[PDB]
């Protein structure tokens, strides 16, 4: 079987620099008919692969020529010019010379943009879920970076923290930073005891915590 | 339009089989390899094998030749790809592709999950700010198993949107989503958040109304 090797798991990048990304193959794959039976594809997370280059060195159609694919028979180059928040997410060079048809194991793209601190929104109970029972608070600590960040729930000013749920998500398309989504679940009884809710957000864009809060009965 | 089109998900349990399948639109089925792809949550693209429509040769990764099954039906212009007797290490997401000349054209993909248990809708509630910008948001809570799809105002409102991935905590799934306007936009316009959760085959809608 012919091996496609990317040697590289990740490779991070500011926006605005060029970038290369690596895959190897462990046999020239340069047709006696003159292709080279080389594809790259991006893949977004959530989304199916999308191509970038066919035969080793042309432009798909569609696609942003700051985007390029070289190579010799067995060593090949993916080079993206000027990378932007669209651009994050993995590659993957895939070889169709030969049967098995192999793929690398992908390159992952990161952005390291600019640090900023998180906006945070916070959401009592639904007027439905309360009726259906349950109750859960929400907050969104939205558009930060760097990824790391931690969230304290307060009820009634004492931590808690069972029915916790938190959820990052990927760097955004746009302006490749992160946000985080955390939901404290409790039953209504536990929620309609107590009065004041807060979420406590620390990230290291600042020593003090950004938060809102918000009193039941108000 | 060249497309394949894939259910989004399949839930399947321990042991049995499964048959995913591919329909083809937009140009001439038998003429063109239909190539399936496996991806679990997180990893790498496989390569499971192929075959010719018209004639239904096929080609296998001998990984897979005891767990696959490749046929098409030329007379709906459909791919199938069998999978027998699933375990947890088959979970995953599987992809069909076609290669039209030099270009590949791919499905969505359909979610393969193993699992004894039974699907379970989501309940989705929205999330109105408590009683420059506005956020608002929607909890898509306890469905099982994944996916769900989630637009606002049927996809017509997209920037200023976050969609979080989908977090297991005792068995069912927990996404929510949010998405911030300008104040003076809301409520005077609508916002709806439309959630689909394909292993169920609903698709609810909420109106974010203020509190
Ligand atoms: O036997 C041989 O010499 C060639 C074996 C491989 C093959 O037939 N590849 C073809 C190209 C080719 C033609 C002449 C010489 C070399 C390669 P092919 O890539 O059209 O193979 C058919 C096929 O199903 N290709 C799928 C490639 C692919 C797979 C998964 C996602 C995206 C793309």
């Amino acid at each position: 079987d012919i091996v496609m090797t990317q040697a590289a798991p990740s490779v991070p990048v500011t926006p605005g620099e060029s970038v290369s990304i690596s895959c190897r193959s462990s046999k020239s794959l340069l047709h006696s008919n003159g292709n080279t039976y080389l594809y790259w594809f991006l893949q977004r997370p959530g989304q199916s692969p999308q191509l970038l280059i066919y035969r080793m060195s042309n432009l798909a159609s569609g696609v942003p020529d700051r985007f390029s694919g070289s190579g010799s028979g067995t060593a090949f180059t993916l080079r993206i010019s000027r990378v932007e928040a669209e651009d994050v997410g993995v590659y993957y060079c895939l070889q169709h010379l030969e049967y098995p048809f192999t793929f690398g194991a992908g390159t992952k793209l990161e952005l390291k943009r600019a640090d900023a601190a998180p906006t945070v929104s916070i959401f009592p109970p639904s007027s439905e879920q309360l009726t259906s029972g349950g109750a859960s608070v929400v907050c969104f600590l939205n558009n930060f970076y760097p990824k790391d960040i931690n969230v304290k729930w307060k009820i009634d000013g004492s931590e808690r923290q069972n029915g916790v749920l938190n959820s990052w998500t990927d760097q955004d398309s746009k302006d490749s930073t992160y946000s985080m989504s955390s939901t404290l679940t409790l039953t209504k009884d536990e929620y309609e005891r107590h009065n004041s809710y807060t979420c406590e957000a620390t990230h290291k864009t600042s020593t003090s915590p950004i938060v809102k809060s918000f009193n039941r009965n108000e | 339009q060249v497309q394949l089109q894939q259910p989004g998900a399949e839930l399947v349990k321990p042991g049995a089989s499964v048959k995913l399948s591919c329909k083809a639109s937009g140009y001439t089925f038998t003429n063109y390899w239909i190539n399936w792809v496996k991806q679990r949550p997180g990893q790498g693209l496989e390569w499971i094998g192929n075959i010719y429509p018209g004639s239904s040769y096929t080609h296998y990764n001998e990984k897979f030749k005891n767990k696959a099954t490749l046929t098409v039906d030329t007379s709906s212009s459909t791919a199938y790809m069998q999978l027998s007797s699933l375990t947890s290490d088959d979970s995953a997401v599987y992809y069909c592709a076609n290669k039209l000349g030099w270009f590949p054209y791919w499905g969505q993909g359909t979610l393969v999950t193993v699992s004894a248990a039974k699907t379970t809708a989501p309940s989705v509630y929205p999330l109105a700010p408590v009683c420059s910008s506005v956020t608002l948001g929607c909890l898509v809570k306890g469905y099982f198993p994944e996916p769900v799809t989630l637009t606002w105002n049927s996809g017509s409102l997209s920037s200023g949107v976050h969609t979080f991935p989908a977090v297991l905590q005792s068995d069912l799934y927990t996404l929510s989503s949010s998405v911030t306007v300008t104040s003076s936009t809301w409520p005077s316009q609508s916002i709806t958040c439309n959630v689909a959760h394909p292993a169920s085959s609903t698709k609810v809608d909420k109106k974010i109304e203020p509190r």
